[PDB]
RNA sequence: UGUCCUACGCCGGCAGGCGCGGGUAACCCGUUGAACCCCAUUCGUGAUGGGGAUCGGGGAUUGCAAUUAUUCCCC
């Protein structure tokens, strides 16, 4: 069993792919932990910290990533693992916890699971 | 007016840096080149001989900024 | 002496280039006062502020 | 189980492999390997003088990143910023002879070898080669 | 989302869902 | 427990000053890991007073051109200010952050106007939001100005100017130009 | 083709796509082509009677 | 570490006064001649620590490097890198350093204004 | 955007030179390996390793032709 989500942000694009496993997170076929800026490295850890590292003992995920900056790129991951989260407790687990988690996380951060919808303008002649 | 930073250690200066450095509470290259009147690089290589010699602690190590203070 | 009192009423924009707002002000340690005050910066109901004279009111047309 | 190039610090690992390939010592080092800036857009020498070393342990891990990488590949991946003089910057490329010398160099040593449909791309044994430097790095970070 | 944005998005999946299902010389001779 | 930075504890943060609990927002809601969080709390008024304040020390320090832009570059700053105002002091840096920003921030400003030729300054009270505001930008240009052609980093003429108007000595830029303030305020009421 | 806003109208390109985003886009879902579209989302004078004129 | 007790604070070459309290890979740069490029490839030609300061060299240090920048193409410094490479009345490629710069650019100055080119006579109407 | 865009191989330290392929194009340059940014080194308040103007020498390239410096590269 397993679902596939995605997340945005400007124009960098995140596409999750989660499956049962034992808690190793990749990103690009790379590791959560090593990801090229350490000053947003805990931007890129909150949900874990936030729901604990026993709710993903459970579970792998694999996120390709495509587009933008480091930054942009760095939301989208985190939007990606949220989401990812949300729809397997919603699929294939109960949904009272999916209901709980997804209030832990839209109460630390809305973006974590609504799109911010900002983009550059354009100048016209 | 202009300073006159020493670029190596005098003999004075090396007894004054090694008996007053190791009690300041706050170990960065800046405070000690300001008042000790050395060149920061010196400083720098310093601080670097100091903790070598396992006598003081460094904080958090980056590019930009450096920070040590006492082992107790 | 420094005296400390709630915004009610915000009255308007005033000053020339409507830099300033006038506004109804009470004091917390005697809700009974009332005073009209002149304030630099953006105010909303309920903002408390901090007197340095709180003798005079301010006044503009 | 076998950690890859992958699953370590990228930095740590490109510093182990130089000193893994300079202890080697087989390389063949070009007669100016300390005359050369590695850019038209550079303003000094590298000041690591045994810069060749660093230079074939990062071109490698490219490689093994992504492979059909020829010349013109390695220098648009180490070309910077030309600041030109009172004129605006720009992005300038690398020099072609030094990534032609560290390719064929990796050649020399056998890590590294042509492929039908491109350029450069990873031997089977280099890439054990770097499989056990990397684990080492593993080891020497994950494990201390 | 858009076009653009959901193409490269809808790309990127189906190829993460080519390499998910990934993990000779051609057949010269016609008769064995 | 959410922590700045990983090590640094919101729970013990007090706020003296009754003019500015609605305005200083760091507590149990509005602590967060890290003073980067893209943010868009300038599409409404009144919405910054929902920032958490190392986040408006971390928007404030991107000035003067050449710095626009580079978050990553001040959160780090702010960073290495916590780390060593702590090891100089001794105590949680967010709370001397606060103490300087309720001890930085004017009460009572002067505004100037005319009609022709005749200019003259009245006194007039300030909102709790311009105070805050005030508070950071004088922090701020004080850090800024301090350093900008001396041996001492940013980080540590930050943490020393943040110490200054947290105690409020006299040394420190932005209490002197609160002073001053205060004092042409106190002439032209 | 029937409808009635089809009817009563006043009478590359094609490879483009709308996602929509609610439940987070399950890809891999049975039942997600539902919410993956193929097009883009989204006179007279009247008499005192209030019977119109017509000319 | 400390100060040697023969810790050059000025040093006198090529009829030139050097500043011994700083880099040498600089210090080289302080006379004419030489910019940042040529001093690093001079000091790994002639193999001297670049982290050593220019105060601490031995005599026979300096005599060597000076040696070096008089002779480069001797010591395969190619014939690219060097300042003059065909000199017009006598080609051969050179490293004017302190004094024959000046030779060389005052004469070819006159040269110009000999000829009546352009450029020379640009030049010194020009003051 | 592209019948001048260019992959790749060889030579030269660099501009550049030679050969051999793709592209009338979501097919090839191109998974456009951009810069700021991020991480370590040197630098230490110094018109200084900031700043590059203006010059001296040589090489290369586009043109019928570069002088009054076309443009680029090195010192």
């Amino acid at each position: 069993q397993s679902v596939q989500v995605f997340g945005r942000k400007k124009t960098a694009t995140a596409v999750a792919h989660c499956k049962r496993g034992n808690g190793l997170i990749k990103v690009n076929g790379r590791p959560l932990e090593m990801i090229e800026p350490r000053t947003l490295q805990y931007k890129l850890l909150e949900p874990v910290l936030l729901l604990g590292k026993e709710r993903f003992a459970g579970v792998d995920i694999r996120v390709r990533v495509k587009g933008g900056g480091h930054v942009a790129q760095i939301y989208a991951i985190r939007q990606s693992i949220s989401k990812a989260l949300v729809a397997y407790y919603q699929k294939y687990v109960d949904e009272a916890s999916k209901k709980e988690i997804k209030d832990i996380l839209i109460q630390y951060d809305r973006t974590l699971l609504v799109a911010d919808p900002r983009r550059c303008e354009s100048k016209k002649f | 007016d202009k300073l006159n930073n020493l670029v190596l250690f005098d003999k004075a200066t090396y007894d004054k840096l090694c008996k007053e450095v190791p009690n300041y509470k706050l170990i960065t290259p800046a405070v000690v080149s300001e008042r000790l009147k050395i060149r920061g690089s010196l400083a720098r290589a310093a601080l670097q001989e100091l903790l070598s010699k396992g006598l003081i602690k460094l904080v958090s190590k980056h590019r930009a900024q450096v920070i040590y203070t006492r082992n107790t | 002496p420094i005296k400390l009192a709630r915004v009610t009423k915000v009255l308007g924009r005033t000053g020339s280039q409507g830099q300033c707002t006038q506004v109804r002000v009470e004091f917390m340690d005697d809700t009974s006062r009332s005073i009209i005050r002149n304030v630099k910066g953006p105010v909303r109901e309920g903002d408390v502020l901090t007197l340095l004279e709180s003798e005079r009111e301010a006044r503009r047309l | 189980p076998g950690v890859t190039v992958k699953d370590v610090n990228q930095q740590e690992f490109v510093r182990a492999l130089a000193a893994f390939l300079k202890k080697s010592g087989k390389l063949k080092v070009p007669e100016w390997v300390d005359t050369v800036k590695l850019a038209k857009h550079k303003e000094l020498a590298p000041y690591d003088e045994n810069w060749f070393y660093t230079r074939a342990a990062s071109t490698a891990r490219h490689l093994y990143l992504r492979g059909g990488a020829g010349v013109g590949s390695m220098t648009k991946i180490y070309g910077g910023r030309q600041r030109n003089g009172v004129m605006p910057s720009h992005f300038s490329r690398g020099s072609k002879s030094v990534a032609r010398r560290v390719l064929q160099a990796l050649e020399g040593l056998k890590m590294v070898e042509k492929d039908q449909d491109g350029g450069r791309k990873l031997t089977p044994q280099g890439q054990r080669d770097l499989d056990r430097i990397a684990g080492q790095v593993a080891a020497a970070n994950k494990k201390h | 989302v858009g076009p653009r944005l959901s193409r490269r998005i809808l790309q990127q999946a189906r190829q993460q869902q080519e390499e998910l299902e990934a993990e000779r010389e051609r057949t010269t001779r016609l008769g064995p | 427990d959410i922590k700045l930075f990983g090590k640094w504890s919101t729970d013990d943060v007090q706020i003296n000053d009754i003019s500015l609990q609605d305005y200083i927002a760091v507590k149990e809601k509005y602590a967060k890991y890290l003073p980067h969080s893209a943010g868009r709390y300038a599409a409404k008024r009144f919405r910054k007073a929902q920032c958490p304040i190392v986040e408006r020390l971390t928007n404030s320090m991107m000035m003067h051109g050449r710095n626009n832009g580079k978050k990553l570059m001040t959160v780090r700053i702010v960073k290495h200010a916590f780390e060593i105002i702590h090891l100089l002091t001794g105590e949680n840096p967010l709370q001397v952050l606060v103490n300087a920003i309720i001890n930085s921030g004017p009460r009572e400003d002067s505004t100037r106007i005319g009609r022709a030729g005749t200019v003259r300054r009245q006194a007039v009270d300030v909102s709790p939001l311009r105070r805050v505001n005030q508070a950071i930008w004088l922090l701020c240009t004080g850090a800024r100005e301090a350093a900008f052609r001396n041996i001492k980093t940013i980080a540590e003429c930050l943490a020393d100017e943040l110490i200054n108007a947290a105690k409020g000595s006299s040394n420190s830029y932005a209490i002197k130009k609160k002073d001053e303030l205060e004092r042409v305020a106190k002439s032209n009421r | 083709g029937d409808s009635i806003e089809e009817i009563l109208a006043d009478s590359r390109q094609r490879s483009r796509a709308w996602l929509k985003e609610d439940e987070p886009l399950n890809f891999l879902d049975p039942k997600v082509a539902q919410r993956v579209l193929a097009t883009q989302p989204g006179g007279f004078k009247v008499s005192a009677d209030g019977r119109l004129i017509i000319r | 570490l400390v100060i040697p007790e023969k810790f050059q604070h000025i040093l006198r070459v090529l009829n030139t006064n050097i500043d011994g309290r700083r880099k040498i890979a600089f210090a080289i740069t302080a006379i004419k001649g030489v910019g940042r490029r040529y001093a690093h490839v001079v000091l790994r030609k002639a193999d001297i620590d670049l982290t050593k300061r220019a105060g601490e060299l031995t005599e026979d240090e300096v005599e060597r490097v000076i040696t070096i920048m008089q002779n480069p193409r001797q010591y395969k410094i190619p014939d690219w890198f060097l300042n003059r490479q065909k000199d017009v009345k006598d080609g051969k490629y050179s490293q004017v350093l302190a004094n024959g710069l000046d030779n060389k650019l005052r004469e070819d100055l006159e040269r110009l204004k000999k000829i009546r080119a352009h450029r020379g006579l640009r030049h010194f109407w020009g003051l």
